[PDB]
């Protein structure tokens, strides 16, 4: 809607990491999203930024000392001797290790703290971090099939400028660690959309809205196996409208998870480009400070398509469906158009069930009313452009 | 299997509903308690069809919209229909945990002689050491 | 051979098993009540409620034998797979300040009752005379009868979710993962 | 509206009612 200054941080090292063979969750989607953004000519209203690797003693702001020290010491050649810390944090059993793991966590946490600092100094209204998005882990855990929770690393880094923080999770495999870390405090409100069925987090309920000062201030909605665009609009607009009319947040952290797209390895939702765009569009419509972060997406074509669409609209330009030639020209679909087609799969959700969720949510919410900190030390990294327009 | 406490634990078309709305036990239709609508729907427009899960204890029908549930669980603890006594009712405080049932030589015993200001903290086998006392409905009405 | 475990205490053991495995809860390490205080309450209470023809001799002898039994046979049969790493870290903390490894004064009456219940499992597989067995069974039955009256004070029905006096600490995700791993 | 109401607890109601 209104004109906004959108900042986007990307590290080239994020792309060249492979989690493993047969691995759905992977970092290669970030480099192709970056390439699509670079080749779509979005640089006219954008600035490029380089994500500095996370400093060790500031990385420990969320996690424990031994967990970070293990992550900086973990590698495939010594995982066999690392058995205790391998099984203690669910590392190598469900989430295998690889070369450059600590590098990935460092650059992801650096990008998240960079977005938080850009929010703090206020030069850019919106920060986009596709490089991070690791949003399932916990203080001493790699559960939820990831390794870090860099959103909660970036949320508290923006607490100093933003007292009230609002977080939204729209993809499946919701933010167990995100709502867990900010359970008992009203300062950060965690909203998450997920399905009751068993997922990588597994958690999420309708009665776990908070304890202590954070009571009634962490709303979770249990959804069903696939939502139509109209039903998702009817379940998203009133809830977020009531939240912004009651909570009065001063910041928004939006999880741009591609896991809820029409067809991926573990996703089970059926939203098209319109359905995924309205989540960001609605929370953009209030103009309060914003931080877009993305970690979801098991299929490259769908998550790259929706990330290019989000990058397009976020700058208030008309993003066309045609894809310019790039290194991934023969990648996205047969017709090579930027549109994720919603599958012909049934709408399990009920309007009566949605109305019941609305009524109990409204009745729930009616009762309520470190040597480098706050720093933006980085480099633009736009001197050389790797635009491959030649076959 | 490995030393667990075993107490109660063990995307297609509309065809889920006929497989759930008909149990073939007596050739009848099960109707939910909150609303007296089975809501099987029509084949041409299956969006009005609602999935119904039955209880694993008393086989009470229940719509997925009346009780806040969104999926069927068939691994782990069996789903409990919310029309029974609470297991951990909380009222410093008190954590009621029942007194279970005894099948060893009918040790649980049945002695109905007072049924007045019984104060037997629940645990009644209603009729028309550990002691599962017997109670009647007239006493429940009276008190 | 098999001692008359009262049905209330059988329910207590099943509840403890549920808490350990299904609910994933372990007992308080710094328990307010251990075996030392329950035996102190025994000697403070049961001595004056009966005459003294000499029964105090073998009464205290059985108490001392039980106390000695609770040390070595704790790490042999007890410690459900969740509690192995808590035992490891307890002995590591005991060895940190050069203190001797004495685990009897750490665990509460739940492990004491569990050791009481596990007696017929290994009593039968040894050359152990019935003459002392009858007296031991009778006095252990008296022990369970005493525990019956004290069951509300000693195993009060509380959970580790809103107070710290529930004689239980809940498992953590890392501790749950590493306890059942190895 | 209570008008009337008439182990070791099998006889305490009668003495309470009479006395």
């Amino acid at each position: 809607s209104d004109k906004r200054r959108v900042a986007y941080f990307y590290d080239a090292d994020v792309g060249n990491y492979a989690y493993g063979a047969g691995h759905p969750m992977k970092p290669h989607r970030i480099r192709m999203a970056h390439s699509l953004i670079m080749n779509y000519g979005l640089y006219k209203k954008m600035e490029i930024y380089r994500a500095k690797p996370a400093t060790k003693q500031e990385m420990c702001q969320f996690h424990t000392d031994e967990y970070i020290d293990f992550l900086s010491r973990v590698t495939p050649d010594n995982l066999e001797m690392f058995k205790r810390e391998s099984v203690k944090f669910n590392v190598g059993d469900d989430c295998p290790v690889f070369d450059g793991l600590y590098e990935y966590c460092s650059i992801s946490g650096g990008g998240s703290m960079e977005g938080a600092a850009r929010l703090n100094r206020g030069k850019c209204d919106v920060a986009v971090n596709y490089a991070g998005g690791l949003h399932h882990a916990k203080k001493s855990e790699a559960s939820g099939f990831c390794y870090l929770n860099d959103i909660v690393l970036g949320i508290i880094e923006l607490l100093r400028y933003h007292p009230r923080v609002l977080y939204i999770d729209i993809d499946v495999h919701h933010g167990d660690g995100v709502e867990e870390a900010f359970y008992t405090t009203d300062r950060v409100m965690t909203c998450s959309f997920h399905k009751y069925g068993e997922f990588f987090p597994g958690t999420g309920e309708l009665r776990d809205i908070g304890v202590g000062a954070g009571k009634n201030y962490a709303v979770n909605v249990p959804l069903r196996d696939g939502i139509d665009d109209a039903t998702y609009r009817s379940v998203f607009e009133p809830v977020i409208k009531k939240i912004m009319e009651w909570y009065q947040p001063s910041a928004v952290v939006l999880q741009c998870g591609g896991d809820s797209l029409s067809g991926d390895r573990l996703g089970c939702f059926n939203l098209s480009m319109e359905g995924h765009a309205n989540c960001v569009n609605y929370v953009k419509s209030f103009g309060i400070p914003m931080m877009v972060v993305g970690g979801g997406g098991y299929t490259m074509r769908n998550v790259a398509r929706t990330w290019c669409f989000e990058t397009g609209l976020l700058n208030n330009v008309v993003l066309d469906k045609d894809l310019p030639y790039n290194e991934y020209y023969e990648y996205y679909g047969p017709d090579y158009k930027l549109s994720v087609r919603p599958s012909n799969m049934f709408n399990v959700n009920t309007p009566e069930y949605l109305d019941k969720v609305m009524t109990n949510i409204f009745a729930n919410l009616e009762n309520t009313k470190e040597e480098d900190s706050a720093e933006a030390k980085d480099t633009k990294g736009g001197s050389q452009y790797a635009r491959d327009l030649h076959v | 299997s490995r030393g667990q406490y075993s107490d109660e634990n063990d995307t297609k078309l509309d065809s889920y509903n006929p497989d759930t709305h008909i149990d073939s036990n007596s050739g009848k239709f099960l109707i939910c308690y909150k609303c007296n609508q089975t809501r099987l729907g029509s084949w041409s427009h299956p969006e009005n069809s609602r999935l119904i899960m039955t209880c694993d204890y008393c086989q009470t029908p229940w719509h997925l919209d009346c009780v806040p549930r969104a999926s069927f669980k068939n691994l782990g603890s069996k789903w409990k229909c919310p029309l029974h006594s609470p297991t951990k009712v909380y009222k410093n405080y008190k954590v009621w945990k029942k007194q279970r049932l005894i099948n060893k030589k009918n040790q649980l015993y049945y002695e109905p002689l007072q049924k007045i200001g019984y104060q037997n903290n629940g645990n009644i086998q209603i009729i028309p050491d550990f002691k599962i006392t017997q109670i009647d409905e007239n006493s429940i009405k009276y008190d | 051979i098999s001692l008359q475990i009262p049905i209330k205490l059988k329910s207590v053991l099943v509840d403890d098993w549920e808490y350990v495995t299904k609910d994933k809860k372990i007992c308080r390490l710094p328990a307010d009540v251990t075996v030392e205080m329950v035996l102190n309450k025994y000697e403070h209470e049961v001595s004056q409620e009966l005459e003294s023809p000499g029964s105090q001799s073998q009464l205290s002898e059985y108490c001392a034998g039980l106390k000695l039994y609770f040390d070595k046979c704790l790490g042999n049969m007890l410690l459900y797979r969740l509690e192995r790493l808590q035992y490891d870290e307890l002995l590591k903390k005991s060895s940190k300040d050069q203190k001797p490894l004495v685990p009897i004064r750490i665990y509460g009456a739940i492990h004491l009752l569990r050791l009481i219940s596990v007696l017929p499992e290994l009593i039968s597989s040894t050359t152990m005379d019935l003459q002392s067995c009858q007296l031991l069974i009778k006095q252990t039955e008296d022990f369970l009868v005493w525990l019956l009256m004290h069951v509300d004070e000693y195993f009060n029905d509380k959970d580790p979710n809103r107070s710290d006096d529930a004689l239980y600490v809940n498992t953590s995700s890392q501790y749950e993962g590493v306890a059942l791993g190895m």
